[PDB]
């Protein structure tokens, strides 16, 4: 048989078979319901639109994300998402395919327990395993050491790994992610004259953020340049017309990552959390961590982010160290590639949580050495 | 003009990366001579320390 | 090395009808990696024969085997068999075969192209992990040979494109990965050439008689033993043990 | 055949075939264990890193020395050290090679007996012999009289020998050694604001001690110069940057040898112990012992130690006696050189302890007159 690698992630579910070079199915993790009445008789509209299809009917649905920051908050919606992924996307029966799932660090144990219970009972998967995003991301990068910064749409976390050994006391988590950036972009667009409120327009704002925003190497210099020059202004076409032009707002949204105080968060910027995590670890491995800094996750796809991060860390770090940042082009799908590599390993076949073990030891079996 | 700017970008990147490999070689050789200078400096330093101790004794 | 196999078919009335030929277990490691005291396939040495200058000059082949990387690693030459007349006989046999000389030129030029992939060189980018080429004359001549574009080939080797979900993304490759990819491409193209040649020979040998029950004939390499056994010897020994 | 000269010592194992000019394999005597769990699967980490390898993985290992003060406290670790020395550093099977071992004077008999038993049983060496670390040092100096001061990492001792006749009643042993100096340096470096606690950074502190510490000819004058001026301060580069500057602590660490009271020990200083040993012998050999002082061991490699020791002993000794101190450049490896010289002697071939003899008469052969 063959193993199945699914990544729920946050805001984007991506699944495929193990041993593949890229996930076969990628689609938003959205559940939509109609908010109107419906007058035509005979069409028989379904009561719930799930997955990418909900994007097509975005204008008559109330889109809801089943997960807020890693943690699942609507279990029925998650079951619908998994059913759609297994049946309408991969068209396979999970009754004969072990499942590898990805889960972020420092999360409630009940989350993993319920995930495994649903997988074993509802879908009767023969076996399943749960892994951490950082380890998979490091796997995909062809590295065995270094500190990996995974910043998705739900949560941004830094994990240092040295010679295949983790440093749990140095793992750092920050709830700032892409969703907060989109919300701040909405909040900052209203000062120009454009108001976006409905959940449908959330997607429009997210698309604008993806297509136009970029990270500035210097904030004050760029603001001064934009205050006088108009060469930074770009136009965007809404799905009905009335193009909108944005100037300095394009490089101000991603600055929240380095300046969380914009949105009221007390914590420090990612560039400072990475340095703090590095200094948490032992003194004898700090050079390798400095020289093997790894980036992953969609939120790290902004142009110019790598240079800004390198400059900030070099400013913080001693002048006698070479700071190198690894930013492969495929940051977004690094975690899934790592999961595929992990599932394709031969020695991993004995680490699966078999159905018999779950039945004997109950749902808690997840928290044994089969972490 | 987009194509003209593309040509501008391509030969600009070519020239700057040629300068980049040149400067990489330069910094490597200067770091090597930096190590050598540090070794000779410390060599002279502790040699003089030892001979000064011999002189005082 | 390869496991030649011949199925001799018969008619309904127990009379000879026709023959079929198949090949199996062809080793690709010999193409790139050779032991110190061993040679590569006879094709390359035969091609370097000086009695045909037209092929050498039209392929822009360096007459010195030492310069090339793939062959110089192994033993350069031995007095095994005179390659000149053997190559001439092979060319004559091809000429008296069913297909024309343009195809023979095609195999010769493709073999020459396989020969030049070793001249490729790559240097790690000063400011980036990805490695870009340094020399391109060998790439230019090779791309001219296959009728491809040197820039497109270099971009593909350096930046392979991959399909994820419903969108294409570019992947980053370092020096080791691109070298492995080049070697794999050479081995795969050689294997496909050999398979196509076998299919063409089978088609030419094929006659229009009905194919009833056949008699198989199987020739395989023996349980070779050395004092320096390696992966290829392990595969051969495993096949012999099975 | 050839004989192996293994010098376990403490903190540095050095070994090599007899008759060689210098030892072939030298490496620290530590055993490292991983104190973390490991997240990456398939690497197959070994459960114990032994020898120089542990020095490259200090940041993810806890290091333990199998030898505290000359004696062996963890026999499994010592067996691992011996196996690594025989099978990796030298790559020679001990089945057909006699072995010469060295140990300090005045050690528990159980230590020697168990060492002999392990060597005859586990490794099955054809024969083995045990020597005092002082007599070999005397051999290496091309002398036949005088006193030898062997200040290693674990223990220090003075052994007077006249015309090849040892004087057991005058042998002196003191437990102050390099390890205590390293601990004191760690303790006093706190007053400057640098904290070293982890066993891994004990190696760092040892490196600073080796590179920068030196012995002062006079104590009060150097203290006055350091308090007044700042020409004695020197800067050291840590593995992760943040160069640190040390001043008065530079020469306080090695003074503990002459001032044991710094670390609370009631015993007298090195020079006083040597002087007392000199007079503990007879009166007709005191002049030669004065004129043939020999130093050995790594701890005696401090710059200027010889001059200070000579001055102190001259102050203690009568004026009309010539005092000379022999400090060859190769103090650290003097013991192994002497052992190699001894093993190459033809007359020594009859002093080996044959395996048959041990089997017939039991492990107590070494203590019996067949030394
Ligand atoms: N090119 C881009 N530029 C800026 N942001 C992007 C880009 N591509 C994706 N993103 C952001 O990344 C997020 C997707 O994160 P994702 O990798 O799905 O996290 P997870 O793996 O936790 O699901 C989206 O919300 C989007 O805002
Ligand atoms: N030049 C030096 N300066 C200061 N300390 C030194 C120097 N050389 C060696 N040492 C110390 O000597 C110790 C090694 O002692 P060693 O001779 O190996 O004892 P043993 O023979 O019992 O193993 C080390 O811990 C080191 O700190
Ligand atoms: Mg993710
Ligand atoms: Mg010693």
């Amino acid at each position: 048989t063959t193993a199945l690698v699914c990544d729920n992630g946050s805001g984007l579910v991506k699944a495929g078979f193990a041993g593949d070079d890229a996930p076969r199915a990628v689609f938003p993790s959205i559940v939509g319901r109609p908010r109107h009445q419906g007058v035509m008789v005979g069409m028989g509209q379904k009561d719930s639109y799930v997955g990418d299809e909900a994007q097509s009917k975005r204008g008559i649905l109330t889109l809801k994300y089943p997960i807020e920051h890693g943690i699942i908050t609507n279990w029925d919606d998650m079951e619908k998402i998994w059913h759609h992924t297994f049946y309408n996307e991969l068209r396979v029966a999970p009754e004969e395919h072990p499942t590898l799932l990805t889960e972020a660090p420092l999360n409630p144990k009940a989350n993993r327990e319920k995930m495994t219970q649903i997988m074993f009972e509802t879908f009767n998967v023969p076996a399943m395993y749960v892994a951490i995003q950082a380890v998979l991301s490091l796997y995909a990068s062809g590295r065995t050491t270094g500190i990996v910064l995974d910043s998705g749409d739900g949560v941004t976390h830094n994990v240092p790994i040295y010679e295949g050994y983790a440093l749990p006391h140095a793992i750092m988590r920050l709830d700032l992610a892409g969703r907060d950036l989109t919300d701040y972009l909405m909040k900052i667009l209203t000062e120009r004259g454009y108001s976006f409120v409905t959940t449908a327009e959330r997607e429009i704002v997210r698309d604008i953020k993806e297509k136009l925003c970029y990270v500035a190497l210097d904030f004050e210099n760029e603001m001064a340049t934009a205050a006088s020059s108009s060469s930074l202004e770009k136009s965007y076409e809404l799905p009905d017309g009335q193009v909108i032009t944005i100037g300095n707002e394009r490089f101000r949204c991603p600055e929240t990552l380095f300046q969380p105080s914009f949105i009221g968060m007390e914590s420090a910027g990612i560039h400072e959390t990475t340095y703090n995590s590095i200094m948490k670890c032992d003194i004898d491995i700090r050079k390798d961590l400095y020289a093997n800094n790894v980036l992953s996750g969609g939120t790290t796809m902004y142009p110019g982010i790598a240079d800004r991060m390198q400059k900030e860390i070099t400013a913080l770090a001693p002048s006698t160290m070479k700071i190198k940042i690894i930013a492969p082009p495929e940051r977004k799908y690094s975690v899934w590639i790592g999961g595929s590599i992990l599932a394709s390993l031969s020695t991993f076949q004995q680490m699966w949580i078999s159905k018999q073990e779950y039945d004997e030891a109950g749902p808690s079996i997840v928290h044994r050495k089969c972490f | 003009e987009a194509e003209k700017a593309a040509d501008e970008s391509e030969r600009g990147m070519k020239v700057i990366e040629s300068r980049a490999q040149k400067d990489e070689e330069k910094m490597e050789i200067q770091e090597i001579q930096l190590k050598e200078a540090k070794h000779i400096a410390e060599d002279a330093d502790r040699k003089y320390e030892e001979v000064a101790r011999k002189l005082v004794i | 090395r390869f496991g030649k196999f011949i199925r001799i078919h018969f008619g309904a009335t127990g009379k000879l009808a026709s023959a079929d030929i198949e090949t199996y277990l062809l080793e690709k490691s010999r193409v790139i990696f050779q032991l110190k005291a061993e040679r590569d396939y006879h094709i390359f040495y035969q091609i370097l024969s000086n009695k045909k200058p037209e092929l050498l000059d039209m392929l822009l082949i360096t007459n010195n085997p030492y310069d090339y990387a793939f062959i110089s690693q192994g033993e350069t030459t031995v007095a095994s068999i005179d390659d000149a007349e053997e190559l001439m006989a092979t060319d004559n046999a091809f000429d008296v075969l069913g297909f024309t000389s343009e195809e023979k030129n095609s195999m010769y030029k493709l073999t020459g192209a396989i020969m030049h992939f070793g001249n490729m060189k790559f240097k790690g980018g000063g400011g980036g992990g990805g490695a870009e080429p340094d020399g391109t004359e060998e790439a230019d001549k090779s791309a001219y040979l296959m009728g491809l574009n040197s820039a497109d080939l270099l971009k593909g080797l350096c930046h392979p494109r991959v399909k994820v979900g419903n969108e294409y993304v570019t992947k980053g490759q370092n020096v080791q990965q691109v070298i492995y990819a080049t070697g794999a491409l050479a081995k795969a193209v050689y294997e496909r050439m050999f398979n196509w040649m076998v299919t063409r020979i089978n088609a030419t040998l094929e006659t229009k008689q009905p194919r009833q029950y056949f008699i198989g004939v199987l020739d395989i390499a023996g349980f070779e033993i050395f004092d320096f056994n390696s992966f290829e010897q392990l595969c051969i020994n495993f096949t012999n043990e099975k």
